[PDB]
């Protein structure tokens, strides 16, 4: 196998450190240098920093004043740590492999000095289902939460097509995501559907299976 | 620093047919070692960004041979022979010769079909929800391939403009169609208070708007 894995904190207060740890896996640290990049929303991939397999460093000048990339030659790990970390600095960061192209999951960071509120899974199921045996959709809502970065899935994973999960929008400074499913008619009332969401940031792991109403 | 300019900032065409996207920078690329460092990667939605090509021409592996990779010292070009449905996201180019490392600006590829009009969907404020302060009225408009459309709200025919949030999908990588999904929230009492709830949607296919709604008094 060959991925690096990265861990840190989605959520930052202003001024505050941001410390992100990337562990690589199936190569060598002594022979691959780390890259860190990041990516402001809308923005782009801007290049921060790299560290290569001689420990020797290179710094994007416009962030070398706050930035320390150090690692671990032995534990296949890398240490991104930006320091005094303002609004603006809120972006996915990345650990790309400077060889064969192999980039990480992403680290998303959120610069606020606010709460770090759990969602609100509700189902939405359909009043009343297609007779004719076409399709019959069913969806799901998060709301009230705030460190943006939040997962869902469909029967775990296994309802995969089908699926539509809409960016998360921010009203009052809370997020909201929803997410959709359309199996076939004969599918709702048989199989049975559920919506499996998870903040991580207050360590939510939910589950909402669809259900028949009537009103 | 070496400034990267990707030329076509975005660049929708027909599945089949070819796209050539170009990437210029400010200095050569190529380096006192003999080499030139050009590489083209690719960010689809949601994912992480992939390289598909480097060292100008070289292809990495499973990257589809579709991809050419041409260029030389501040002029380089990325050239797709006929584009597939998987094709779409974002496309970067950088340069390992000078060492800020830029990137490109980025190129959208938006996948050229033909129309669809959207398949909506109208959901009632579940009770759970109920038992909180508000209700949400939820309207799915997906599968319409024009990004472009309009949800409007209306409460008793009194069409409603605040409390509303729509949310885009961004083209899908199969079907390659888009989606969105508009929610009107009210006071829970403001809510009950009230009978029918309507979401109509005017897209191109039609001239008059799509429109799913749903009676308190009635499943």
């Amino acid at each position: 196998q060959v991925k690096l894995q990265q861990s840190g904190p989605g959520l930052v207060q202003p001024s505050q450190s941001l410390s992100i740890t990337c562990t690589v896996s199936g190569f060598s640290l002594t022979c691959y240098g780390v890259h860190w990049v990041r990516q402001s929303p809308g923005k782009g991939l801007e290049w921060l920093g790299v560290i290569w397999s001689g420990g020797d460093t290179d710094y994007n000048a416009a962030f070398i004043s706050r930035l320390s990339i150090t690692k671990d030659n032995s534990k296949s790990q890398v240490f991104f740590k930006m320091n005094s970390l303002q609004p603006n600095d809120r972006a996915i960061y990345y650990c790309a492999r400077r060889g064969g192209d192999f980039w990480g999951q992403g680290t998303t960071v959120t610069v606020s000095s606010a709460s770090t509120t759990a969602p609100s899974v509700y189902p939405l199921a359909p009043v009343s289902g297609d007779q004719t045996n076409s399709s019959v959709t069913l969806g799901c809502l998060v709301k009230g939460y705030f460190p943006e970065p939040v997962t869902l899935t469909w029967n775990s994973g296994s309802l995969s097509s089908g699926v539509h999960t809409f960016p998360a929008v921010l009203q009052s400074d809370l997020y909201t995501l929803s997410s959709s499913v359309t199996v076939t008619s004969s599918p709702w009332p048989s199989e049975t559907i559920t919506c499996n969401v998870a903040h991580p940031a207050s360590s939510t792991k939910v589950d909402k299976k669809i259900e028949p109403r009537g009103c | 620093d070496v400034v990267m300019t990707q030329t076509p900032l975005t660049l929708s065409v027909t599945i089949g047919q070819p796209a050539s996207i170009s990437c210029k920078s400010s200095q050569s690329l190529l380096d006192s070692d003999g080499k030139t460092y050009l590489n083209w990667l690719l960010q689809r939605p949601g994912q992480s960004p992939k390289r598909l090509i480097y060292l100008v021409s070289k292809l990495d592996s499973g990257v589809p041979d579709r991809f050419t990779g041409s260029g030389s010292g501040t002029d380089f070009t990325l050239k797709i022979s006929r584009v597939e449905a998987e094709d779409l996201g974002v496309y970067y180019c950088w340069q390992g010769t000078h060492f800020p490392r830029t990137f490109g600006g980025g190129t959208k590829l938006e996948i050229k079909r033909a129309d669809a009009a959207p398949t909506v969907s109208i959901f009632p404020p579940s009770s759970e929800q109920l038992t909180s302060g508000g209700a949400s009225v939820v309207c799915f408009l997906n599968n319409f391939y024009p990004k472009d459309i309009n949800v409007k709200w209306k409460i008793d025919g009194s069409e409603r403009q605040n409390g509303v949030l729509n949310s885009w999908t961004d083209q899908d990588s199969k079907d390659s169609t888009y989606s969105m999904s508009s929610t009107l929230t009210l006071t829970k009492d403001e809510y009950e208070r009230h009978n029918s709830y309507t979401c109509e949607a005017t897209h191109k296919t039609s001239t008059s708007p799509i429109v799913k709604s749903f009676n308190r008094n009635e499943c």
